[PDB]
């Protein structure tokens, strides 16, 4: 029989998941994401922290301690409205794709 | 009736598709995958566990020498140390002062643990990939059977014949060495069963669980006994499988990408997401109407109501028809816009519907079909307030879902009034050529 | 669902709004304010009689 850490604060963000985790044992945090580049991350957490992890579109799965893992999606909720003057029309795709506006413009 | 068509490597989500013969309506078809296995071929080489080192009792010598033979065990060692005069409980051993011998013989065998936590060095073959897979069609129900991934064996489900096609990629998270502890893998090195560093992975190898043969290389040194007392010192390193077992990484099931996840019993790697699946389906015609059965519709005209660009089934609309007579037939989109949730439709005389449709448009013109009739619809989306879901995407995502009607103007401009105006520009030079011609004759 | 809004400081007109949350039918909603106390702190000097 093994301890459970206590379940984490999460809040969202635009391509952002944030975790408050206060642990009172020393406790494993692994983090790998569901596209072709997996990216992993490990290490062990003893004082209470946050952590900011970049969520795309195909996915992220988190371990905390003992509980199951969880798998999260990240929406395409957007920072801009795409009909109106281009002044607020370029910052809405600069958000959404900048590795192409800057290219395209 | 032979269909044939690719499906995506996916599971969760259903591929739908109408199946259109000449002289038959047509009918809905559904394939959906429940699990998709990845199974090499593994052949063990050998395990490793802790040592236990076992010595036996030396002997002593009182006036004399002693000799010892190469005994056949794994690290064996033997020394002997000369004018030792040991002191037991009721005064010393023996009686020749400064001329004594001590054997002092140690060897190494595996541990009474080596039976339950040992780490299993396996050499990974490329094998076989199968999967199971959901199938329904017209009206009967969803029944499902275990399928081969390769272009040589049918399976029978249902009442039809289905051939799944192979993948398209040969991607397989396995190493050729791999290590299985417990019920985690990794990908890792191995000392090849000849070798071993006696302190890092290869201090101990056995060919099976029980087997008699062991390689054993330790750095097991025999120390001389001091001061006159019985008892057998040795110097060795300490195990290199305590040592792995600190100085590990993350397994491959936590490192493993596109969502692999990875089972043990046969050593699979169950749910990956890469490439796509080819299919061949052969559906009887016993489940085949006419076109004089299904009733034939008219007057077809949609609105959207309401749609939204986030995931699930964001969107609503509704349609009107003029039906013939009543009954069911199928509803389908051919076009990648919008999927569907449901296939069918009880349908009525002069009546109107509502579907729900998903879509990652900002204006989807996507197009469906009614009762083997044409319709197209048109409207508009806003961006969802979610940020962060827990379900994965109902459909795909293209490369010009994105552009809105505002800045699809603004490039229409910059590339169709800037390219003409060099037309305008070239003419002048064609025009001027030929008034300069007149002025001669 | 959130619904963020400005509301003027007036006492006895209600404010209505209607809230929209996508697929659902929207809600009216009415807010009306029944006080409005300002409360400075006061800490006292003397009296005097």
């Amino acid at each position: 029989i093994a301890t459970l850490a206590p379940e984490p604060l999460v809040e969202h963000k635009h391509r952002t998941l944030i975790l408050h985790l206060h642990p009172d044992h020393p406790t494993l945090l692994t983090t790998r994401s569901l596209g072709s580049d997996a990216n992993p991350t490990r290490q062990w957490i003893e004082r209470p922290t946050t952590v900011n992890f970049t969520v795309t579109g195909e996915g992220l799965e988190y371990t905390w301690g003992n509980h199951p893992p969880k798998r999260v999606w990240a929406q395409e909720s957007g920072e801009g409205n795409p009909h109106g003057w281009p002044h607020e029309v370029v910052v809405y795709y600069y958000n959404r794709y900048p590795l192409t506006t800057i290219i395209g413009l | 009736y032979e269909h044939t068509a690719v499906m995506p490597n996916k599971v969760g989500i259903p591929y739908k598709a109408l199946v259109e013969r000449p002289g038959y309506a047509p009918v809905h078809l559904q394939i959906q995958l429940v699990n998709t296995r990845i199974i090499p071929s593994t052949n063990l080489e050998y395990i490793t566990c802790k040592y236990k080192t076992k010595v036996p009792s030396p002997v002593v010598k009182c006036c004399g020498a002693t000799q010892c033979t190469s005994k056949p065990h794994p690290d064996y060692q033997c020394q002997v140390f000369s004018g030792v005069y040991p002191f037991m409980w009721g005064g010393a051993y023996c009686f020749c002062d400064t001329e004594n011998t001590q054997m002092s013989e140690a060897y190494v065998e595996r541990s009474e643990e080596c039976s339950i936590d040992h780490a299993k060095a396996y050499k990974v073959h490329t094998g076989t990939v199968q999967a199971m897979v959901n199938i329904t069609y017209g009206s009967v129900s969803w029944r499902s059977a275990d399928v081969y991934v390769n272009g040589e064996t049918p399976a029978k489900i249902g009442d039809a014949k289905l051939i799944i096609g192979p993948l398209s990629s040969a991607w397989s998270p396995f190493d050729n060495k791999v290590v299985v502890y417990g019920h985690e893998v990794y990908n890792y090195d191995f000392p090849e069963y000849g070798t071993g560093k006696a302190g890092s992975f290869g201090d101990l190898q056995s060919r099976t669980s029980t087997s008699n043969d062991l390689y054993a290389n330790t750095n097991l040194k025999l120390q001389r006994p001091q001061a006159g007392i019985v008892h057998t010192p040795f110097t060795q390193v300490p195990s290199g499988f305590e040592r792995w077992k600190k100085d590990k990484g993350a397994p491959l099931n936590d490192v493993a990408p596109f969502g692999c996840s990875i089972a043990l019993e046969p050593l699979r790697a169950e749910n990956c997401a890469v490439g796509s699946i080819p299919i061949s389906i052969d559906i009887p015609d016993a489940a085949f109407t006419r076109i004089s059965e299904t009733p034939t519709v008219s007057d077809l005209e949609c609105k959207i109501t309401e749609c939204t660009y986030a995931f699930d089934f964001g969107g609503i609309a509704t349609v009107a028809y003029k039906s013939s007579k009543a009954g069911n037939c199928p509803i389908h989109s051919p076009s990648g816009v919008a999927v569907i949730k449901e296939n069918d439709v009880t349908l009525a005389e002069s009546g109107s519907f509502t579907f729900h449709f998903s879509t990652a448009n900002i204006h989807p013109a996507f197009k469906l079909q009614v009762c083997t009739s044409a319709v197209t619809c048109k409207g508009d989306c806003k961006p969802p307030k979610d940020h962060i879901v827990d379900y994965p995407a109902q459909h795909t995502e293209s490369f010009t879902s994105a552009i809105s009607a505002t800045a699809w103007s603004w490039i229409k401009v910059l590339v169709g009034g800037t390219s003409a105006f060099i037309v305008l520009g070239l003419i002048a030079t064609a025009v001027v050529a030929l008034v300069l011609f007149f002025h001669r004759h």
